[PDB]
């Protein structure tokens, strides 16, 4: 999961 | 329901210089661009813009807008929210940064309303947490009651929006679910609502990310509404023609070298500011045994890496999106940051050859000028  | 025109601006920012880098905005933007085009939207798609570039792109978008026109903004990249105001973070933002380095979505709405759009749609695929370095307390002017506004936020205020860390292609959460619904003939509010339901079924994002819809739209306006296309002002048609020109890459040119060989120069668009160039050794007079063709001397503005040019596969250039959509057996070069182009694109096709019998290599090269490429035409 990557944060924007 | 009919729309005088439908117009979208899509921005993906991934490669931040002073903040973590992102991967999926390129797929999200590319795929959304294609779906929107299937719905006949006049679309501009741009990767990795600076504050200056983002503002300019918005100015161009605004030029399209006219009374009755459906305007849509999609943004995938870093963002923040302070006091219910949404801000988009460009790739050239410092760390830390302030509001003046970013673009405030609401102001864009205000400008759109000034154009008397029939529909304003904002799809903000970005985090909505606070930026505590930004201490300003903006007195944003109260918006007019258009009844035409729809916000689709990938996440809730105070929360985060995500993409999946998977090697190879993968959408961000929002687009993962949006793309399966986007073409539905339904009021955009209802569609987004279905999208919110689909996301709720994501275990990975449970409790971390959920779509938030904010709407004041009082009419049955859908993204699938047909364009009326009757009332264009002449100035609009020229603007539409210019947009079409930006949309279209220069057709491929066959280069004739003095020694008699011919090379095929081909072009493909990945985004409105990203072009792929490919070259191939189409023809040889026999007398010449060996041929080598390759491209070089690009404008500095493009910051192209010669290590990353003239490749066996498109994949090798960082072009993962277009392939097998491109003729096989050709050298490939990825020209990104086309928006940075001060001067007509000019570059050099170089050719190395040996004649049969003669044993020394010859070096010939010619300057090709396609001039402005894509988005660059717009100005």
């Amino acid at each position: 999961l990557r944060s924007r | 329901m009919l729309a005088k025109d439908k117009v979208a601006l899509l921005i993906g920012n991934m490669n931040y210089r002073e903040h973590p880098k992102l991967k999926a905005p390129l797929v999200d933007v590319y795929e959304l661009t294609n779906l929107l085009r299937q719905l006949d939207f006049k679309v501009v798609s741009l990767l990795d813009l600076t504050e200056y570039e983002m503002r300019n792109a918005v100015d161009e978008f605004l030029l399209l807008l006219d009374k009755g026109v459906y305007g849509l903004l999609y943004y995938a990249g870093h963002g923040y929210e302070n006091f219910g105001n949404s801000f988009m973070v460009p790739v050239d933002a410092p760390n830390p940064y302030r509001s003046e380095n970013c673009l405030c979505v609401q102001n864009i709405l205000k400008l759109m309303q000034e154009k008397e759009t029939g529909l304003n749609v904002f799809l903000l695929d970005m985090c909505r947490k606070r930026n505590d370095y930004d201490d300003t307390i903006p007195i944003l002017d109260a918006l007019k009651v258009t009844a035409n506004i729809v916000f689709g936020y990938a996440t809730c205020q105070g929360a985060e929006a995500f993409e999946i860390q998977h090697s190879g292609l993968a959408n961000g959460i929002f687009m993962k679910f949006l793309k399966d619904r986007l073409l539905e003939d339904k009021k955009i509010t209802v569609l987004l609502d279905e999208v919110a339901e689909d996301m709720g079924k994501c275990h990975l994002t449970k409790g971390k990310q959920a779509l938030e819809i904010r709407s004041s739209l009082s009419e049955k306006r859908a993204l699938t509404d047909p364009i009326q296309g009757t009332e264009y002002s002449a100035e609009s048609l020229v603007r539409n023609l210019q947009w079409a020109k930006a949309h279209e890459l220069p057709e491929s040119m066959c280069l004739k070298f003095d020694c008699g060989v011919q090379i095929q120069l081909g072009f493909a668009a990945e985004f409105s500011n990203v072009m792929i160039i490919y070259t191939s050794i189409v023809y040889k007079p026999p007398e010449i045994i060996m041929c080598d063709a390759y491209v070089t001397d690009f404008p500095l503005d493009l910051d192209i890496d010669p290590k990353d040019a003239n490749k066996g596969t498109p994949e090798e250039t960082g072009s993962y999106l277009v392939s097998k959509d491109l003729p096989k057996h050709c050298l490939y070069t990825r020209l990104s940051s086309l928006q940075k182009l001060k001067e007509h694109l000019v570059f050099t096709v170089c050719l190395s050859y040996q004649y049969s019998g003669l044993e020394d290599t010859v070096e010939d090269k010619q300057e090709v000028n396609v001039g402005k490429p894509l988005i660059a035409k717009l100005d």
